[PDB]
């Protein structure tokens, strides 16, 4: 089996910067290689088939290059639509085989988020379970630390994080907390609260509601 | 162009069999169909690169398969339907993942004047299909509860409030949710599925809308779990 | 006067070659049940009724002599020389056509089509530096729709140009429905060429060009060709007829009009 390998495995860059892949195969390959995008939750897109060919449609800032054994994709201008996974792609031999990708990420400036926090309804208590959720909106970067606090207690194991994809219009990011507890639990205490702490904010950021409030 | 929309995808159990599709519409150039290329299936398990599986040649000939699931797939086509078919067959929990067919570009048949490429030429993939995603778990089907996200005074931050839909404990992905029919989109936040300790997943929607808005407007969120055909409207409002 | 016959055609001293399924023109271009016959010399070609074509459908503007002179050249040597198809794609081969489990084509012949979404004006040269005539096989495809003819070759309307210093043929192709023959309306339609030494073949297409693959070398002798039915036997006699082998002892004879070598004149 051919291997590609492909660099750097993960990039940050700013938009309109000049931007370079490289995918590198285990032997010579001539230039029977392609590079795809493939964009959060959709298909793969071809972008460059045979090692330099621009497909049909797809914008002039891509362009492609090298044979043998070592091949570049070169982004001229970084717009904020090309976030998402690059991946090259060998037929050569048999088995086709595909880079493991190269996943490119925008640099934006700072942008704190706006939090907010939502109590268990009553229909989810009714059934035995309580989940508090805590939303962190469209901010940037994407690194922040979420603290969740019951009567002042600082909890630990017992809550979960999801995050975005970084937007394809303006590069942030949303995030959320869930702090999941038995019914039992959820009633036995009385204030609950989430505390945010992020590089866009200049001191942690607290939401909160009384049980029954 | 020709375009692909894959089907067939589900659950089941490790051991078990399962019949992937794919149907073909649209054409190419000189109103070329599906039934002029070759085609691949390609995977892609959760959070992983992509693995190419198997290729079939136009005519049906000159099949070959990924020593990964060779002796357990079989790949064929039938051009009559412009249709090509992946059968699994020993299924394990690693073959979890998104299925793609995708079409290779270069023309390798053209039936009307018994013509045919002497050689496979396996060039690029210039259509993909939507994919189909296939789980292979012990764990049977559970629909979701949907619980609403109440907006609440003093939770504006910004000049905005926000209320959303907690969709909780499903198995297997995927649901979808819009909001207002697909009538509201603009500050819609879908949120990556979690795995819980209990093997189930969770996910939640958030949107955010004007204060104003609150008691004047309708907010209703719309979840699909087509894997247990649960279909839930749930209508969200300030506590 | 000679008025009979065994009912067999003598082996000697002729060098007889029977057909069996094979016509001496598929032979030519490389049918493959005929592909046996590459390469052979006869001094008398054999027709069978039952041979029968298996290949790409086609047919011989001038069938006649085509046949003619290849069965009194005796030979079917052929040479494979080196064309070059820039920016195309050899090797068609077609379910018409099948070599082995595969489809294939006719061995002598080679078609080609566009290569990516391109078929470019073809332009080649090919000089003659030795001191006997070479006959080049080549062809002409005629696709049975427009949704046909532009996948194979992108142009709309193709043509074929072949010519030495002193002749030329251009052929276009037409597009159009011929009766379904082994489940194609299509059609190949074969020409030729002969080119002297000191003389040059070039060939210009842009479309629906079946081209050479080398050249057939001509002779000249006694070599010729005949239809019969009459099985082949081992044993020696100087006159054969469809009929059969009749003695040339006599000066006349009234078996067949249709004769080869020292024989009695019909009467
Ligand atoms: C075809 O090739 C011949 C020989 O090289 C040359 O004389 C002629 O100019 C060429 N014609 C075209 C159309 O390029
Ligand atoms: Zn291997
Ligand atoms: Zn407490
Ligand atoms: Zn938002």
């Amino acid at each position: 089996d051919i291997q590609l390998t492909q660099s750097p495995s993960s990039l940050s860059a700013s938009v309109g910067d000049r931007v370079t892949l490289t995918c590198q195969a285990s032997q010579d390959i001539r230039k029977f290689l392609n590079w795809y995008q493939q964009k959060p939750g959709k298909g793969p897109k071809l972008l460059i088939y045979d090692a330099s060919n621009l497909q049909r449609g797809v914008p002039s800032r891509f362009s492609g290059g090298g044979s043998g054994t070592d091949f570049t994709l070169i982004i001229s201008s970084l717009q904020p639509e090309d976030v998402g996974t690059y991946y090259c792609q060998q037929y050569d031999g048999l088995p086709f085989t595909f880079g493991g990708g190269t996943k490119v990420v925008i640099k934006r400036t700072v942008a704190a988020p706006s939090v907010f926090i939502f109590p268990p309804s009553d229909e989810q208590l009714k059934s035995g379970t309580a989940s508090v959720v805590c939303l962190l909106n469209n901010f940037y970067p994407r690194e922040a630390k979420v603290q969740w606090k019951v009567d002042n207690a600082l909890q630990s194991g017992n809550s979960q994080e999801s995050v975005t994809e970084q937007d394809s219009k303006d590069s942030t990011y949303s995030l959320s907390s869930t702090l999941t507890l038995s019914k039992a639990d959820y009633e036995k205490h009385k204030v609950y609260a989430c505390e945010v702490t992020h590089q866009g904010l200049s001191s942690p950021v607290t939401k909160s509601f009384n049980r029954g409030e | 162009q020709v375009q692909l929309q894959e089907s067939g995808g589900g659950l089941v159990q490790p051991g078990e069999s399962l019949r992937l599709s794919c149907v073909g519409s649209g054409s190419s150039f000189g109103e070329s169909t599906l039934s002029y290329y070759a085609v691949s299936w390609v995977r892609q398990a959760p959070g992983k690169g992509l693995e190419w599986l198997s290729i079939i040649n136009a005519g049906g000939g000159d099949i070959d398969y990924a020593d990964s699931v060779e002796g357990r797939f079989t790949i064929s086509r039938d051009n009559s339907k412009e249709t090509l078919y992946l059968q699994m067959t020993n299924l394990r929990v690693e073959d979890t993942g998104v299925y793609y067919c995708a079409k290779h570009m270069s023309m390798q048949q053209v039936v009307s004047a018994g013509w045919e490429r002497a050689d496979l030429v396996g060039d690029a993939f210039d259509v993909w299909g939507q994919g189909t995603m296939v789980t292979v778990s012990s764990a049977s089907t559970k629909g979701p509860s949907v619980f609403p996200l109440a907006p609440s005074s003093k939770s504006t931050s910004g000049g905005t409030a926000a209320l959303g839909c907690l969709v909780k404990d499903y198995f297997p992905e995927p649901v979808t949710v819009s909001w207002n029919s697909g009538a509201l989109t603009s500050g819609v936040h879908t949120f990556p599925a979690v795995l819980q300790s209990s093997g189930l997943y969770s996910l939640s929607s958030v949107v955010t809308v004007p204060s104003s808005s609150l008691g004047t407007q309708t907010y209703i969120c719309n979840v699909n779990h087509k894997p247990s055909n649960t279909k839930v409207d749930k209508r969200v409002e300030p506590k | 006067v000679q008025s009979s016959s065994t009912g067999k055609i003598c082996n000697n001293p002729h060098r007889i070659l029977d057909g069996i399924d094979c016509t001496l023109i598929d032979a030519l271009l490389g049918d493959p049940h005929c592909d046996v016959f590459q390469n052979e010399t006869w001094d008398l070609f054999v027709e069978r009724s039952k041979a029968f074509s298996n290949c790409y459908p086609y047919d011989v503007p001038d069938y006649a002599s085509l046949r003619s002179l290849v069965a009194s050249s005796g030979t079917l040597e052929f040479i494979t020389e080196g064309f070059t198809w820039t920016g195309v794609t050899q090797n068609g081969g077609s379910n018409a056509c099948k070599r082995g489990p595969g489809s294939g084509f006719f061995s002598r012949l080679n078609w080609l089509t566009k290569s990516g979404s391109t078929y470019p004006v073809l332009n080649v040269t090919m000089p003659n530096n030795d001191n006997f005539d070479k006959l080049y096989i080549w062809g002409v495809h005629h696709p049975s729709t427009n949704q046909e003819q532009t996948s194979l070759y992108v142009q709309a309307s193709g043509r074929v140009t072949v010519s030495t210093r002193r002749s030329q043929q251009t052929i276009i192709p037409n597009i159009g429905s011929r009766p379904w023959v082994r489940g194609l309306s299509s059609r190949i339609s074969i020409y030729w060429t002969i080119v002297k030494p000191g003389d040059v073949l070039v060939i210009n297409s842009n479309g629906n060009l079946i081209a050479p693959r080398g050249y057939f070398k001509m002779r000249t002798g006694k070599s010729s060709i005949m239809r019969s039915d009459a099985p082949i036997d081992t044993c020696i006699s100087e006159c054969i007829t469809p009929n059969g082998s009749i003695p040339n002892d006599k000066p006349f004879q009234n078996v067949n009009k249709i004769t080869y070598g020292a024989c009695p004149k019909y009467v």
